[PDB]
């Protein structure tokens, strides 16, 4: 459809990309007995290959003129499962990491030896902050609105 | 100059601690000293020192 | 005089010094103000002579660290044996060592990496190893996975034992300085006890278990029907069936009539015609002789029993006219300084590793070793690299000694002083000979390249045009070829098949060894080897000699062994310490060893290896194109790099895929090294400020201030990444080539 | 320049241009 | 021939002159910091550019500054 | 090529003689104290 | 026992424990949910 | 001003070899010279610009003359798909016979180089069809460079 | 016993000539006379540099121009047929 790519469950080049690999695996397989560890491993590999090729066609990815999936990172509603759906969860996880790290730094900074608490972590406080870091957007936006997110008296100097 | 144990912020444009805070140690009250205020900071510079002396008109924010 | 000396419980074992990360040195025990604390912590984590000043604690720490290292080596060995026991096709290999590729590592199927478990043969699937452990176990007489399991456990035990000792002799019973200084008894016990008795024990094992089992393996019997290694110990008749000399009991050895032991104590050159390896009946005799040699050599030095030499009267007695006051004051150097000993030990051990790498390829000591080309190439390259590293380490530690252990108030003993007093001559002449060698070695290649480019090959330096046949090597080859007839009447054959004498030996197809020719292409590369070695010696010796002072900086010893530079003055003084000379010599060592291993690889694939067919016709791998195509740099570019690099690049989708991946990975690491090797600290330290600004803007400023790497750590990182990338690239290339085509 | 005299013309013109460049360089120094 | 300068922030640490390996910097009476001491560079004709002076002054940025100028035989550190 | 004897006259006079004389002139100009 | 906990609170030990737990998690996920290219949600 | 760099004293009094090097490096930094004013600088820029234009036009005239004298432009004009444009001829006294036979390709009588600069198509498009036109252009460019 | 002096400054700076043969005449007077009357005019360096440059110029000219066909390879020209263009060119 879009970008001149056909869906993968109709691509006549995907069939070859499957059957050639299957036949290679079977050529490897025919060097043992059907009741030996190499044969079991190879049959498992073949079943995994079939299960993989019978999922891309059902998902809705568009293959190319060479029989290979192509990702439409465009915003297309028929393809949200390629970029934006995993991208949102990644952004969630990364904001989580950053927010809990920032909060740990903020809390440690007001102590006796803050430099000591950075080579020797204090696991109770760090764990508390990691736990509380689940609702980080509702906290980051709240700190932005309340004017608590940024400083103004930065210590940069240039003569 | 300023009081002892007072938290002042630097204005020396060529200072490592520019726009940073520090607590005075002891300002010398001699007649002809050009930089009597002595302030110690909680972060060393590229050379490793944390104490430095300024003139009273060169640093004040309270 | 010589006695046991121990201080009961000098250090309480606890966890207090364990919680404070920096504890050994007081300068950084306070805490990490900036982030250049995490770095120098690990930097001087092992600088035992820098933390404290008394030789006693330094010696105790050295002892316990040696014990820890031995424990780690034991864990490594037990792991290799356990893998050979549990995940190896060893028993299948034993039934057909010429069609089964060794393999002792399997990979879990997780993300498609299952294909790394290639079809090695025998109903097994795993990565094909090249350590040569299968050949070693076959030569040892090991014939069952059980006999591996046990020894694995054995290794583990020793590991724990070592660890125990390592703790004990530092925390419960640690010696005192006066005990370590007894070098006479130490050498006595390392000669007679460690080397002599060790060689005697291994000769015993050989002559009792390794000879009959391997002989029955050569007679073509099943490795399962061979009696167990103790049926030849509790049955002298079952062993005498092969070597009937055992029927004569232990009487020939005691009546000096032991010329009847010629069955299992032989003197025969060449290789076993069926295994392509040395005769174990010869190595048993060799070990038996080496053992008594080291044993009678372990009685030279004086202990508290009146007799023996003292290695101070021996030294002072050698004092000639030309050389001032002789070797005086050197016994005081090698017993009050751990570095002057480490230098000599590292130099000798590196040279010995090079000798081993040169001997093993020419006289294969394990069965079916010369046949497996991959193992014989890896065992050369690895050992060469190890020796090349150890010699540079020796240079570095000699420089360290000269920097902070030498003192003149006692070194008026004009041997070290005299060589220190004409450094401006030593280095000048070494520089001149380096220039001469470089020209007369590389300019010849440039000549050949220009001629072959100008359509005039008749003016080249080939074997058809102007010739440069090495006559001395050819004469040595012809002399050793005739030794078993004139200069060695009892040896049945020459020591090696690489000498011009002898003939070819086959191991069922592929060839093992044959007489190696030597033409102009070998003359040129040998002179190139000499030139690179000379340049490396130049750099290292210049550093060592000028470690104390020079015309530029007369007080360099005050600055120390490791420091970036003495200002941008005097025109510039960057990279002026001895550490920087070691930094510069590492690259030339890398160059030299890479040229050596390229030489060996191409020459072996071209003029030694191959697969012979019936009627005698032997076709080498490349086709003998080394004598003609190795005289021009273009030949090394296409006929060696471009041609032989055609296996690794197209290894994708095969069992050799990891080599194709690590090719590009090592290329990336090598190119990554250039960022550190070319740049400098100031730019990065400035750039970091503009990131700390963005951090402060959002209140994420760390308390450990992010300083950039020091001027010396940048160089260290650069050379480390450079060496890793280069060696890993050559590793991947060599393995992916030889595994497929060998 | 398929002819013969034309090469001589080119040569003498190049020589004049060279003298001019020489004078300019002398003036620039 | 390099140009040394001593700005009026020297607290009289005397380290600059202790470090300079050419007898270039010397102490001088100058009231104003604590001890009426200051540095002085009369023999700048001998400075090689070692910058050992600047690596010693524990002032905010610096009080003794070396500016590398015209090169000579003394400043190049030559012995031949 | 019309002349075909000029390339045998010029490149010996421009790759051998020209550098030989300009390097000498520039070396006399460099190593002089005026 | 307190100093043992302090040592276990060091940077390299916490780093390797965290990265090993994460590696185990990702490895298990890939062994149970293999060949994930498109989010089926 | 009594040694090689007459526009600087610091390099003049330099006894070392560096005097040579930094004399060639700081040779066009007219701003950081000795006794420089804002009216000598600009005139030196002007004269150097004129010299640069002269050099450019001399280079172009040389290209024209060498394509006209040794090239095969006329032949290329009537078959621009089955002939190779010749840049100039080579006369290397180090050559060997196989090299002469190898580099004598094209239509030339001796060994030559093949022009990969695209000047043939350019000159042919704008309406040049004979070596005479190239020679006229070359002499005219010599004239304008002299000017 | 002392190795310094301001008077004999050359003794304390190493200005000695370690190999000096003060022999005023070593060769035959006739041979010297016959050698200086022939290699004497070559002393004038101002009239020798401009002589050498012209000699070398004319030498590499005559030898570069009046060469031989057999000697040089770039002078003997091609004596074969030219190879063809890989894309049907000439
Ligand atoms: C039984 C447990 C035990 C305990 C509680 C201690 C306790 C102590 N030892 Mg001790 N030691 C032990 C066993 C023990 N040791 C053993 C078995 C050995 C023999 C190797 C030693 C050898 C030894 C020496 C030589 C020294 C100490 C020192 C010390 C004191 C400070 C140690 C410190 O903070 O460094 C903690 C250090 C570590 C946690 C590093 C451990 C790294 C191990 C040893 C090697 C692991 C290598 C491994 C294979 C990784 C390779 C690379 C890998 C990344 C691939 C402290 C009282 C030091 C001392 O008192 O000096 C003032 C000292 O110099 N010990
Ligand atoms: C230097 C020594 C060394 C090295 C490099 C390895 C390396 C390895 N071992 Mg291993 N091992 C060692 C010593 C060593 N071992 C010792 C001493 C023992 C005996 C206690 C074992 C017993 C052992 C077992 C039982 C297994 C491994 C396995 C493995 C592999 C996976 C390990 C993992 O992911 O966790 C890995 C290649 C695993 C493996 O290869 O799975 C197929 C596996 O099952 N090892
Ligand atoms: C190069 C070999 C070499 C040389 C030159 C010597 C030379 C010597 N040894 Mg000697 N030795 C050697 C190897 C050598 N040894 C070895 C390999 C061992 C073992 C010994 C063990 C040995 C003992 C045990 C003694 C000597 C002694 C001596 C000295 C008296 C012997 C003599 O001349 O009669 C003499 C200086 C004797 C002596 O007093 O020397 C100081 C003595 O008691 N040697
Ligand atoms: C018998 C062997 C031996 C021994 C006992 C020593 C012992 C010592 N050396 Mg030494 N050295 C050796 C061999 C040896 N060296 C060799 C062969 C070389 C040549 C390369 C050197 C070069 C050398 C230099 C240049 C210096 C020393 C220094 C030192 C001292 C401090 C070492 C330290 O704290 O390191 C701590 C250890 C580390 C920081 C580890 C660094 C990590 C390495 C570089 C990378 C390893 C790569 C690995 C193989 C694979 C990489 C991939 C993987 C990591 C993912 C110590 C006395 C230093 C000193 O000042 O001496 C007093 C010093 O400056 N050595
Ligand atoms: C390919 C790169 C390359 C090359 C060619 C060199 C070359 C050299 N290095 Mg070296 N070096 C390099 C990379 C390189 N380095 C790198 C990357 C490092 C960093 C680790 C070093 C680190 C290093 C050190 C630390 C040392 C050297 C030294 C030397 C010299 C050894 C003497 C010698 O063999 O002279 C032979 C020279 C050549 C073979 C160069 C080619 C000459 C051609 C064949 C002749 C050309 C004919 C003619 C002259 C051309 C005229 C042209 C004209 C008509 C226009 C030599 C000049 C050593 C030194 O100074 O010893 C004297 C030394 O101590 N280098
Ligand atoms: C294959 C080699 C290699 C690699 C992987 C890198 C990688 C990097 N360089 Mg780099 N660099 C290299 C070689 C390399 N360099 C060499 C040879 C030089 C010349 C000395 C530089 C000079 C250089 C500069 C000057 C800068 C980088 C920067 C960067 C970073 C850019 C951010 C990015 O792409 O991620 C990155 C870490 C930039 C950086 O720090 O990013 C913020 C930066 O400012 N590099
Ligand atoms: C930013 C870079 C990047 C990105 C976006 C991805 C993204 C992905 N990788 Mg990948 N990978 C990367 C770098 C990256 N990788 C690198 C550098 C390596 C080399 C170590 C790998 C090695 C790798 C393997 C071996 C596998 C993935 C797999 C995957 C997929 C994850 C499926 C899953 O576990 O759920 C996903 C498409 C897995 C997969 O199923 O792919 C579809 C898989 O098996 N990757
Ligand atoms: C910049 C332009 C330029 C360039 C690069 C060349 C290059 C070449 N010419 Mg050439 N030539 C040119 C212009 C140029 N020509 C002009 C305008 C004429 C007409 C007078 C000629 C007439 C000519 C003849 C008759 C011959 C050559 C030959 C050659 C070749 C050998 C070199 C030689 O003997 O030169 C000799 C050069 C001259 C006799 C005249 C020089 C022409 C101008 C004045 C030089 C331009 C000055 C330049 C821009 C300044 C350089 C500055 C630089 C050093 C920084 C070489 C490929 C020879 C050949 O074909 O060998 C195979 C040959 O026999 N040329
Ligand atoms: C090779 C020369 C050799 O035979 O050495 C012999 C000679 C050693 O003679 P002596 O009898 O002084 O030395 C013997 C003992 O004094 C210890 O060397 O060595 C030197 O003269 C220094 C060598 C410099 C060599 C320059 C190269
Ligand atoms: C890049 C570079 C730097 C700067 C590079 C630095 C500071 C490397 C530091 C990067 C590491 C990766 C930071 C450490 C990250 C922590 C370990 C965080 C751990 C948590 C996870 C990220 C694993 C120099 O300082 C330098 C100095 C002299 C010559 C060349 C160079 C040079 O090339
Ligand atoms: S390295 Fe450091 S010291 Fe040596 S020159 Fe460059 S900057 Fe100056």
């Amino acid at each position: 459809d879009v970008a001149g790519l056909t869906p993968c469950k109709e691509s006549k080049g995907f069939a070859k990309r499957e059957k050639q690999e299957i036949k290679k695996l079977e050529s490897r397989l025919k060097l043992y007995a059907p009741d030996s560890a190499p044969a079991l491993a190879l049959n498992a590999t073949i079943e995994k290959t079939k299960r993989r090729f019978a999922f891309y066609g059902n998902e809705g990815l568009l293959c190319g003129t060479d029989g290979l999936p192509h990702l439409i990172v465009d915003g297309d509603q028929a393809h949200l499962g390629e970029f934006v759906y995993p991208g949102l969860v990644f952004l969630y996880i990364a904001g989580w990491i950053g927010w809990v790290g920032r909060a740990y730094l903020i809390d440690v900074r007001t102590s006796k030896k803050p430099t000591e608490k950075e080579i020797i972590i204090d696991v109770p406080l760090a764990l508390r902050i990691m736990s509380k870091g689940l609702t980080w957007p509702v906290a980051a936006i709240g700190e932005l609105r309340s004017g608590k997110l940024v400083e103004k008296s930065a210590n940069i100097t240039v003569s | 100059g300023p009081k002892r144990g007072s938290i002042v912020k630097v204005l020396r444009r060529e200072s490592y601690w520019f726009n940073d805070t520090g607590k005075v140690v002891a300002v010398d009250q001699a007649p002809g000293v050009r930089y009597p205020v002595v302030v110690r900071f909680d972060k060393v510079n590229y050379a490793g020192v944390s104490t430095n002396n300024y003139s009273p008109d060169e640093l004040e924010a309270a | 005089e010589v006695k046991i000396m121990v201080e009961k419980d000098p250090v309480k074992t606890s966890f207090e010094k364990w919680a404070k990360p920096g504890h050994f040195s007081r300068t950084l025990a306070k805490g990490p103000n900036t982030t250049t604390w995490i770095w120098n912590l690990h930097a001087d984590a092992h600088d035992f002579d820098s933390h404290t000043n008394d030789l006693e604690e330094i010696s105790r720490k050295v002892f316990s660290a040696h014990f820890g290292q031995l424990a780690v080596i034991f864990i490594w060995l037990s792991g290799m044996y356990f893998h050979g026991a549990r995940f190896s096709n060893y028993e299948a290999w034993l039934s057909d060592p010429t069609h089964i590729k060794p393999s002792a590592q399997v990979v879990w199927p997780i993300v498609g990496q299952k294909i790394l478990n290639g079809d090695v043969g025998g109903g097994f699937q795993g990565i094909q190893i090249t350590s040569g452990f299968f050949q070693l176990w076959r030569a040892s007489g090991i014939t069952s996975e059980l006999q591996l399991y046990t020894t694995a456990i054995g290794g583990l035990i020793f590991a724990a034992l070592m660890l125990f000792a390592g703790w004990f002799h530092y925390h419960k019973a640690a010696p005192k300085l006066a005990w370590f200084q007894n070098v006479e008894s130490m050498l006595n016990h390392h000669l007679a006890g460690l080397l002599g008795l060790g060689s005697l024990a291994w000769a015993g094992h050989q002559v009792h278990v390794s000879l009959p089992i391997n002989r029955l393996l050569d007679a073509g019997v099943d490795p399962k029907e061979i009696p167990l290694p103790h049926e030849f110990i509790l049955n002298r008749d079952l062993l005498a069936q092969l070597y009937p000399s055992f029927s004569k009991g232990l009487t020939p050895f005691f009546t000096l009539n032991w010329s009847e032991y010629s069955d299992f104590l032989t003197f025969r050159g060449g290789l076993n015609p069926v295994t392509g390896g040395l005769w174990l009946t010869d190595t048993a005799h060799h070990h038996l002789a080496i053992a008594v040699l080291f044993l009678v050599a372990g009685h030279m030095y004086r202990t508290n029993f009146g007799i023996g030499h003292s290695m101070k009267e021996i030294l002072e007695a050698h004092k000639g006219p030309f050389t001032g006051e002789g070797h005086k004051g050197l016994y005081e150097i090698l017993t009050t300084s751990w570095h002057a000993q480490l230098a000599i030990n590292l130099a000798m051990l590196g040279s010995l590793t090079i000798i081993v790498a040169h001997h093993m390829y020419a006289m294969p000591p394990y069965p079916y070793l010369a046949t497996d080309y991959a193992t014989q190439l890896s065992l050369f390259t690895h050992h060469m690299w190890i020796g090349g590293f150890l010699v540079v380490g020796a240079a570095a530690h000699a420089a360290i000694f000269m920097v902070r252990d030498y003192d003149p108030t006692t070194q008026y003993n004009n041997l070290l002083d005299r060589v220190l007093r004409h450094r401006d001559a030593i280095i000048s002449h070494l520089n001149w000979v380096c220039i001469f060698l470089g020209f007369h070695s590389f300019g010849l290649y440039i000549h050949n390249d220009t001629m072959s480019a100008l359509g005039r090959p008749q003016d080249m330096f080939s074997d058809t045009a102007i010739q440069l046949q090495p006559v001395f090597a050819q004469w040595i080859q012809n002399t050793h070829a005739l030794a078993p007839s004139l200069t060695a009447p009892n040896a049945t054959a020459s020591t090696s098949l690489t000498w011009g004498g002898g003939d070819l030996v086959a191991v069922g197809g592929k060839v093992a060894l044959l007489p190696i020719p030597l033409g102009t292409a070998d003359f040129l590369v040998h002179h190139i080897h000499a030139f690179t070695i000379h340049v490396t010696v130049l750099i290292l010796l210049k550093g060592v000699l000028f470690a104390r002072s020079s015309r530029l900086i007369p007080d360099k010893a005050n600055l120390g062994f490791r420091f970036p530079c003495d200002g941008p003055g005097r025109g510039g003084t960057c990279q002026v310490s001895a550490w920087d000379h070691v930094f510069l010599g590492l690259f030339w060592m890398y160059n030299a060893i890479s040229v050596v291993i390229f030489h060996f690889s191409w020459k072996m694939q071209s003029d030694v290896w191959g697969s012979i067919s019936d009627q005698g016709v032997v076709t080498h791998i490349t086709g003998g194109n080394f004598a003609q195509s190795s005289i021009t740099i273009n030949g090394w570019l296409r006929d060696f790099l471009w041609a032989q690099a055609s296996q690794v690049i197209q290894s994708y989708g095969s069992s050799l895929s990891a080599y194709g991946l690590l090719f590009l990975g090592a290329h990336f690491v090598w190119a990554f090294s250039l960022m550190f090797l070319f740049s400098g600290r100031g730019y990065w330290q400035e750039l970091i400020e503009s990131i700390v600004w963005a951090h402060n803007k959002l209140k994420v400023a760390p308390a450990i201030q992010p300083r950039a790497l020091s001027i010396v750590q940048g160089r260290a990182v650069g050379v480390a990444h450079y060496l890793l990338g280069g060696i890993a690239t050559t590793w991947a290339f060599f393995l992916a080539r030889i595994i497929s085509v060998g | 320049s398929i002819s013969d005299s034309q090469i001589i013309v080119a040569l003498v013109s190049a020589f004049i241009t060279g003298i001019l460049a020489l004078r300019l360089g002398k003036s620039l120094y | 021939a390099h140009s040394v300068k001593i700005y009026d922030t020297c607290i009289g640490c005397t380290q600059c002159v202790r470090a300079c390996p050419t007898d270039v910097l010397e102490m001088v009476p100058w009231d104003g910091c604590k001890a009426s001491q200051i540095a002085s560079a009369p023999r700048t004709e001998d400075c090689v550019g070692c910058k050992r002076c600047e690596s010693a002054c524990p002032t905010d940025f610096l009080s003794v500054r070396v500016y590398l100028g015209a090169e000579t035989t003394r400043s190049m550190g030559l012995a031949y | 090529m019309t002349a075909s004897y000029l390339p045998s006259i010029f490149v010996p006079l421009i790759g051998l003689v020209f550098p030989a004389i300009t390097m000498a002139s520039l070396f006399i100009y460099i190593e002089q104290d005026e | 026992m307190q100093d043992v906990k302090t040592y276990l609170s060091t940077a390299p030990v916490l780093a390797t424990l965290w990265f090993g737990f994460l590696a185990g998690l990702l490895i298990e996920i890939n062994r149970f949910f293999p060949d994930a290219l498109v989010l089926p949600l | 001003a009594s040694r090689f760099p007459k526009f600087s004293r610091g390099l003049s009094q330099d006894p070392t070899t560096r005097r040579i090097w930094f004399g060639i490096a700081t040779a066009h930094d007219f701003e950081s010279h000795d006794d420089m004013t804002e009216e000598r600088l600009y005139q030196k820029i002007f004269a150097s610009h004129f010299g640069q234009l002269a050099i450019i036009f001399l280079w172009t005239s040389g290209n024209l003359f060498h394509v006209a004298w040794q090239g095969n432009f006329e032949a290329w004009g009537q078959d621009p798909l089955h002939v190779r444009p010749i840049a100039h001829a080579i006369w290397d006294p180090h050559f060997g016979q196989p090299a002469v036979e190898a580099f004598t390709r094209g239509g030339a009588s001796g060994p030559v180089n093949i022009a990969y600069s695209g000047v043939y198509q350019w000159w042919y498009t704008i309406g040049l069809r004979t070596n005479q036109d190239l020679y006229g252009g070359s002499i005219f460019l010599l004239f304008v460079s002299a000017l | 016993s002392v190795y310094f002096d301001l008077g004999e400054i050359d003794n304390t700076t190493g200005n000695w000539d370690l190999y000096g043969n003060d022999d005023p005449n070593r060769y035959n007077g006739f041979q010297n006379k016959f050698f200086e009357t022939f290699a004497g005019a070559f002393t004038k360096r101002g009239l020798l540099l401009k002589f050498l440059v012209l000699g070398g110029a004319t030498t590499i000219g005559y030898l570069g121009s009046t060469s031989s066909p057999d000697l040089l390879a770039i002078k003997n020209g091609p004596k074969q047929v030219p190879v063809m263009g890989p894309r049907g060119r000439k």
